[PDB]
């Protein structure tokens, strides 16, 4: 009869976009981790670990 | 004469070419089942049995198709 | 001719403005997804991007994510619900950028280094054993026009249906499953891209590879 | 990791003890990825260093002539 | 001129290509109930008969067709 | 005459030879679950009934083309 | 001119594309037979020799056809 | 006079037999997967389920050609 | 104008598309008799040879077909 | 009066039964390629994964067939 | 106006499909030909190539069925 | 009005239903080829890849019948 | 205008469906000559090989049958 | 649909994929090789660094 777009529309957007943000969040905002990591402790853990 | 080149067409071409499927997995189904139940003692009356029951399926198959078969004869 | 304009500047405007702005990004930053986007992007493409080596340099990167993120306008305009008038270009520069790129791509790889000795003299043990000259035609006519089916059938499959896809979820009656079957073009446009992004470049490694 | 007792005795006395988890060691048809959870299956092993988890994240490489899985 | 084609497509279409899937089955169910029951000697007759049982299906698949034939003729 | 040629037809060709897909799936999923599930006790109610979920696969399948046989009748 | 078109037809079509399930079927029986009846001494000449009575169903299977050939010519 | 033998003959034909890959394969893909995935449990968290993703291939093969029907009777 | 097309189909319908079961039957006891009457010196030849008698129904199979040709030709 | 039955049946016969050795092949990839993968993880990470690449063939095969529907219709 | 129809049928379905079956045996009788002699030194050749005999009935298979195709142009 | 029936029977059945022997026989090879080529990894990269060699032999195959659909439409 | 239905379906049916058998077998040669070729390393080049030989035979199988499609154009 | 879209869409998707790799290949190579260059020069100095 209707059409019914801002339930599905809505809660297809806000479901798949609050789900798949928040669950793939951690693979797109924790990957600095490597460089971050690898540049602060490599260069402060060898720069502390030759001088020591 | 569309009558009886119709029912006679749709009820062959219905209830024709159809149980090669149920003939062909009642016949793996009893070999497999088999052979998997007879090489094991535990296996032969514990699960085996369970898979009788996919043959309850076969009515939902290609036996179900001959109940189409009325169509094209008693309506 | 007047006509074919809102497909032309509206695929022209989408391509050229989501593909030419790379050159604003060379001084940084930019911001948290700049070193995931990157290093995930270099290194994933990068390493998984195997059959190279003597290849190229910034070819592959370079063609692979301005072919990735601009031909993925085509297929990435499924959401836009609401008459031959913007679904040409679809089909048109798909079938036409695969077979273009495609053979340009390795008709210009393949007669640049090695060459055009083996490409201009074919012959010899591969047509002369096999005296008759019909598995040259055959395999070359075959393994060179390949592509060409390979990308205009997928690309004209992937184009077709997420063009018919949107036009037809989109005008038609209730707003249910048309407006909520995201699914089958979500998961056919990234399956597509990733599978014509994944097939071109490792059909071009490969192909490239060997002379 | 550890979790299945993957002992192993040589000719004489006990060449290793321990639990075990995910043994990533090569099979009788070639290399195979085993771990916790596999089912039954007798096969044998050949020469050849083995990189396999111990416990508490031992990965050893055991190295042996002889051997029947 | 309807009953000659009708009669004879629907009893050469109804009862033609549909024993493919019964003699399939019953030569895979032999070979596969033969081998494995074969293999063993307990389970050469304890639950491989079983598989005869099997057969009593193949008369309610595609040699259940051949009793529409007589619609096709006697009917 | 075209309704009688175009209904049966449609129907005996849209819900005729097209049960042997599903009725040999089921037999060959039955067989390949029984052996597998009954070859071991800790995979006889573990993941083997997951392979009974492939039987609701079934419905949009073949099991599907019948309910466009209305077309050719009902509609 | 129906006699022509039905009788060969139906004979043709009744009594030709069927063999196909019997005669593979014999030689899947005959290949698994031999393989598993030729893998033990024992089972050389025991129950394997069993299967052989399978062959007595093609009888009923795709032979019984033929039987109907004769409708088609003889009746 | 066709419309009706083009619709029905396109929307049987094109949504006829067309499952038998469709079902023939999600009945191998879970057999085999319910085997190897029940064989071993460790490969059965994130392996034998990637199986699954290859169902979402069924709806670009088969399933697609029922997208088709439409064409025989809404356009 | 019934006998060419009816002597012309009987005879290609008969004698067409029914060597695939005996071709295919004599592959599959070909390789299976071969693989398993290779495996073992003792069963090379004491009765992996009964399985070539297997053969001899051939005839009886799809070779009995051609038989019928004359009667699209010859009768 | 041949467009629409030169257009429909060209559209279903050429975009019909075809899709059974896609589909049918992708699921055989997949309970191979599951059941290879899961029996081994270490082949699990840069050997099955290549099976994959064979599903870039697939547009080779019935897929590319759906491209010349347009024959039938927007051509 | 049957001499084409009649020809051009008989010669393309007595010549057409029937080849499957040939090819197909030849294929797996060499793959298993192949796999069951190269698994083995002694018997590499020694009795596999007897199944090379196999072969020989194939110009008995579908390959005769070639030699009826002069009767849809020669005769 | 046989250039439409004729062009389209032509280009719908010469390039119809013919891409499930080389989209059956890629899913087998490959299939088959990941499964041998993973369980050893010697054998990973050493004569498995030569199985890729016979993809191309599908160019000699159902590919090459799409070069005669040109004889249906170009020509 | 017989010419043309009897050049475009002896064409299309003669040179069709026909590449099913040796497309499956030449991805099941290569499959299964691929597995034993690569499972041992001796019998990677000394028997395996000859296999290749059986792809020889492709051309006396449905290869053949497009040498006949000249007889629907050409002849 | 009917006339005058091979060139647009030809010389579009060619002009502005050719263009935009051609003109933005060092842009994304020297922009994109900070991750390459940052853990080769911390991995190499740590790896050098400890093993010196």
């Amino acid at each position: 009869n209707l059409n019914a777009t801002i339930l599905g529309q809505a809660i297809a957007f806000v479901l798949f976009v609050l789900f798949a943000m928040k669950y793939v969040w951690p693979p797109l905002m924790a990957a600095i981790e490597k460089r971050q990591k690898e540049i602060a402790d490599g260069l402060a853990s060898a720069e502390r670990a030759h001088k020591d | 004469n569309l009558n009886m080149d119709l029912l006679y067409m749709a009820a062959a071409v219905m209830m024709g070419l159809a149980a090669i499927g149920a003939a062909i997995g009642i016949g793996i189904l009893g070999g497999k089942f088999l052979e998997g139940a007879a090489r094991q003692p535990d296996l032969i009356p514990l699960l085996r049995t369970q898979f009788f029951i996919v043959m309850g399926l076969v009515d939902a198959i290609p036996m179900i198709a001959v109940g189409l078969g009325l169509y094209v004869m008693f309506a | 001719m007047f006509f074919s304009v809102v497909l032309g500047l509206l695929f022209l405007v989408l391509f050229r403005s989501v593909a030419k702005k790379a050159t604003s990004g060379v001084p940084g930053k930019f911001q948290t997804a700049i070193e995931l986007v990157i290093g995930f992007v270099n290194g994933s493409v990068k390493d998984m991007y195997h059959g190279k080596s003597k290849l190229i340099a910034p070819l592959a990167l370079t063609i692979f994510v301005w072919v990735f993120l601009m031909n993925l306008m085509d297929l990435l305009p499924i959401d836009l619900l609401p008459r031959v008038v913007p679904s040409a270009d679809v089909n048109v520069t798909l079938s036409m950028a695969l077979g273009v790129f495609i053979l340009i791509l390795f008709y210009s790889i393949k007669m640049k280094g090695i060459g055009g000795f083996t490409k201009e003299l074919t012959l010899q043990p591969f047509n002369h054993w096999a005296f008759i000259p019909v598995n040259l035609i055959l395999e070359g006519v075959s393994l060179l026009s390949k592509p060409v089916s390979l990308g205009l059938r997928l690309f004209g499959n992937m184009y077709a249906g997420e063009l018919i896809f949107i036009l037809i979820a989109g005008l038609l009656p209730w707003w249910s499953q048309w407006i909520l079957n995201v699914p089958w073009a979500i998961f056919h446009i990234l399956i597509i891209t990733l599978q014509a992004f994944i097939f071109m470049v490792l059909t071009i490694v490969y192909l490239s590879m060997a002379s | 990791a550890m979790t299945y007792h993957l002992d192993v005795v040589s000719a004489e006395q006990q060449m290793f003890s321990g639990l075990v988890e995910k043994i990533q060691v090569t099979g009788s048809e070639g290399e195979l990825g085993i771990y916790p959870g596999h089912a039954p299956l007798l096969t044998a092993i050949k020469p050849g260093m083995i990189r396999i988890v111990k416990q508490h994240g031992h990965e050893e490489f055991i190295y042996l002539s002889g051997g029947i899985l």
